RNA sequence: AUACGUAGGGUCCGAGCGUUGUCCGGAAUUACUGGGCGUAAAGAGCUCGUAGGUGGUUUGUCGCGUUGUUCGUGAAAACUCACA
RNA sequence: UACACCCUGCUGGUCGCAUGGCCUGGUAGGGGAAAGCUUUUGCGGUGUGGGAUGGGCCCGCGGCCUAUCAGCUUGUUGGUGGGGUGAUGGCCUACCAAGGCGACGACGGGUAGCCGGCCUGAGAGGGUGACCGGCCACACUGGGACUGAGAUACGGCCCAGACUCCUA
């Protein structure tokens, strides 16, 4: 269903920006804990292990709902690494995210949770949902006028709308194109570990 | 090897090398325990382990150990037994649930907190 | 174990009765043909023939008996009286 | 004898149809000589669509509908063809038009721009 | 319409026939005759080759030890007899 | 003795694999025929059959190049005696993925693996060389 | 005692989370794919030979084995592809 | 009354899988039925010819283990004529004859419903017959019979036991 820490102990755990801006992790880089100072025994298991562990904590995303990504992923014509990736970039609070619409993660899993955005005219209250290629997008308006969600959209200077996306008006509306392709996703540390790791 | 040899006879498998002998591979059994008696387990590993036979309902006469510190199994009692393996000991590969049926969970355990029987505490 | 159909139970007895009656006498007209034709008598024979592809095919046209074995006896004893 | 059936497919709460023939001593969900049509109550239209001759043939060698499936013959029309007392046509409704996949699209990049 | 309405012919025939050897022309109207096959194992894929040994009815007693025949078979006519011999070729 | 195509081979793999340029061997058509096919794609030099014990024989020249090695890579039959291997023309196998070629004794004849795919019929398959 | 037990403190999972029971693979640990038998498991003490398997060079036939082809054919669901 | 149908005697033509099949062959002899209610959308009855679908029988082939299970077999095999059956067929029965079955495993012991499938495995392979589907067997037990187009007739029956209940 859906975690309950925040990020800035994983980041510091997996060391790396799960927060984006995390002023406390690059506080304290090193894992949380009296022993993070403490050397790790190193295992190529620890570093597959991190990756996973980042790509489930960055995006929100929980570990269940992630194996299935994986075996989706494996099924799929093409090589598995790259359609883990453009799948765990094929979310609707992902595609809401990279619109530069919702300032984190958790902004938009707690705004599909609420039910404060609409899919082809369509109300989903999961996050789970998966959005196509040309699907019309738009913000229902009783978010639209919450302070915090003006903020969020009139202050859009967050991350660049990537190219599959297109939010184009006033109404918020992301006109989806096509689908995240890897010369245009610029991901996160790759999942080529995950393919290897599970396909064993 | 004599492909016609084959045809005429061959190809079986080893030996089934049985783990489980209480019955139905059972997931766990219920029987009466007696003999609790502790014995001495492996010289290097020297301590001693609280231990009893329990006649299961499977109609079989096994051997379970009692793990954790404190027991609350004694003569005559409705004990659960499930599949075990204990190298520290010769012949025995069974235990008895804690927080079931007849034996009361460990007391105050607490790195498990799911094995020997310790409740949540409250 | 009684269910709303003893009525089937008294149909099927009484047709099922009336059945017995009918086959002993049409078992004892065979025989009496047998006797016939095995007396080596043409006319005898002929003449219970007759009647018997009479009476078994109205048995047979009735609830009595299946066509065909009506038909199969009715030949039988055509032959034995083309023999006799 | 023989009857043409309507036998429940899909899962609880939408039910869905297959018009098929088959012996009455049969289960609703037995082996199925042919399906000749196909039906389905909980979608807008109640849309039917059915293996118009197989049918006439059934028909012809004595095929009888039952109740609701002649009920859904009428509502093709095609009763008024091996009976064909009026002649046969079509008298069952259809789904809306509705756009397309990609006119959709289309639109909504007019809209925007 | 007409009173009588006809019928169709079902078109039939094709009753197994085979070419085997008679072996044990014993018995009255009674041949007993064998046949060769040749079959890939299912798994190793050394063709086995074997036999069978079928019984036959002889109305006329042609047949003889060791006769290259033909049979097909025919309704159940005994306990244990199902074929017919026909369109003989060889004798010894 | 049971196996004179075996025997063939395995002549063929030991006098390659020994550094002899040359072998001899009685003349069976079927033999004949591997080895002038052998040649026709060029795994051995020359082969000629001439007049020897009461059948003929055939000399095989294998092929080596600038020093002595031998575009004979190895030799097996495969559809052996108490083993006979047959094959279709949908998966013809191919020699070394591909880079190699085979005997494949189609109903019309012999064939490797890229001519019975062009072709489609198949039968029996036989050693491959690559 | 970082192995026990206890605390933090960390890993991970989550209305789940671990334990027991069973099956497959990993096992090539039945080796058809894909094993061996001098010293590690494994050539009977040695002969012949029934059954069986098994085959020299070459001529023609048969096309059973074998392959090539057309069609009937293999319910639906199966499972997958594609659409909703 | 039927001849549309069946049985027999003869016989013409025709296709053959040998028994035989087709011409409602013909011929001649013989034989074989039925229904009322109801006005009421009318429902209904008999016989035959055909459809349709449901079936019944036989066969090719596929799929447990175990000689510390190698002989088994007399209604078993074949024929004959009959009884019987919907039809074939030791199905049964009188006679005749002695065959027939197996190391390509009979006959025995144990074991098990089976398949579309499902799951593992890269594959082969392996394990299962949950549920959803396809058939079969079975409905206190064991014997027997019935009817109907159709019966191991689960909520049909009788008989021999068990068990239980009521009991003058």
């Amino acid at each position: 269903a859906r975690y309950t820490g925040p990020a800035t102990r994983k980041s510091r755990r997996l060391g790396v920006d799960l927060v984006g801006g995390d002023q406390s992790f690059e506080k304290r880089p090193y894992p949380p804990g009296q022993h993070g100072r403490a050397r790790i025994k190193e295992s190529e298991y620890r570093q597959q292990l991190q990756e996973k562990q980042k790509a489930r904590f960055s995006y929100g995303v929980m570990e269940k709902q992630f194996r299935r990504y994986y075996e989706e992923a494996n099924r799929q014509p093409g090589k598995t690494g790259d359609n883990l990736l453009r799948i765990l970039e094929s979310r609707l609070d992902n595609v809401v995210y990279r619109a530069g619409l919702a300032r984190t993660r958790r902004m938009a899993r707690q705004l599909v949770s609420h039910g404060h955005f609409l899919v082809n005219g369509v109300k989903v209250d999961i996050p789970s949902y998966r959005v196509s290629q040309y699907d019309i997008i738009d913000v229902k308006e009783k978010s639209l006028n919450t302070l915090p969600f003006q903020i969020a959209r009139e202050t859009a200077g967050e991350r660049p709308i990537p190219s599959w996306l297109q939010v184009v008006g006033e109404r918020q509306r992301i006109l989806v194109h096509q689908l995240p392709e890897r010369a245009q996703i610029d991901v996160p540390l790759t999942e080529q570990l995950i393919v290897e790791l599970y396909s064993k | 090897p004599t492909i016609q040899q084959l045809v005429r006879k061959g190809r079986r498998d080893k030996i089934a090398k049985v783990k489980t002998a209480a019955l139905k591979g059972s997931p766990q059994r219920r029987g009466v325990c007696t003999r609790v008696y502790t014995t001495t387990p492996k010289k290097p590993n020297s301590a001693l382990r609280k231990v009893a036979r329990v006649k299961l309902t499977s109609q079989v006469e096994v051997t379970a150990y009692i793990p954790g510190e404190g027991h609350n199994l004694q003569e005559h009692s409705m004990v659960l037994v499930r599949g075990g393996r204990v190298k520290d000991l010769p012949g025995v590969r069974y235990k008895i649930i804690r927080g079931s049926l007849d034996t009361q969970g460990v007391k105050n355990r607490k790195q498990a907190r799911s094995r020997y029987g310790a409740k949540k505490e409250k | 174990n009684i269910k709303s159909q003893i009525k089937r139970i008294r149909t099927n007895e009484r047709r099922r009765l009336r059945n017995q009656s009918v086959k002993s006498s049409l078992r004892t007209a065979i025989r009496g043909f047998r006797e016939a034709v095995d007396a080596g008598d043409k006319d005898k024979a002929s003449e219970l023939l007759h009647a018997t592809s009479r009476k078994l095919d109205k048995a047979a046209s009735k609830g009595v008996i299946h066509p065909n074995q009506a038909a199969n006896k009715k030949s039988a004893l055509a032959l034995a009286l083309n023999k006799l | 004898a023989v009857k043409i059936k309507l036998t429940r497919l899909g899962k609880i709460r939408n039910p869905q149809y297959r018009i098929i023939v088959a012996d009455a001593r049969t289960r609703r969900d037995g082996r199925a000589i042919e399906v000749i049509g196909r039906y389905h109550p909980k979608e807008e239209p109640s849309l039917i669509q059915i293996d118009s001759e197989r049918a006439q043939y059934w028909l012809g060698v004595g095929a009888q509908p039952t109740e609701p499936v002649l009920a859904l013959l009428k509502i093709t029309g095609d009763w008024q063809k091996f009976k064909g007392l009026p002649g046969a046509e079509g008298t069952l409704k259809v789904k809306e038009p509705k756009p397309s996949k990609l006119d959709l699209f289309n639109a909504a990049l007019a809209e925007a721009e | 319409g007409p009173k009588y309405t006809p019928a169709a012919e079902k078109p039939r025939g094709r009753r197994k026939t085979a070419i085997g050897y008679v072996v044990s022309d014993k018995m009255q109207k009674t041949i007993v005759v064998e046949l060769e096959d040749r079959k890939s194992h299912p798994l190793y894929g050394k063709i086995i080759r074997t036999t069978k040994k079928v019984k036959a009815h002889d109305e006329n007693g042609e047949a003889g030890i060791g006769d290259r025949v033909s049979l097909m078979e025919t309704r159940p006519l005994s306990a244990t007899k199902r074929w017919r011999l026909v369109e003989i070729l060889e004798k010894a | 003795m049971t196996d004179p195509i075996a025997d063939f081979l395995t002549r063929l793999r030991n006098a390659n694999s020994a550094y002899h340029d040359e072998v001899t061997l009685p003349h069976s058509k079927l033999k004949a025929n591997i080895a002038e096919i052998l040649k026709r794609e060029g795994y051995i030099s020359d082969y000629r059959t001439e007049d020897a014990r009461v059948g003929k024989s055939l000399v095989v020249q294998l092929k080596y190049g600038p020093s002595r090695e031998r575009s004979i890579a190895g030799l097996r039959r495969v559809s052996k005696p108490g083993l006979r291997v047959y094959a279709k023309s949908t998966n013809l196998p191919r020699v070394l993925g591909g880079l190699g070629v085979a005997i494949i004794s189609t109903s019309s004849g012999l064939l490797t693996d890229r001519q019975a795919a062009r072709q489609g019929v198949g039968g029996e398959v036989l050693a491959y060389v690559w």
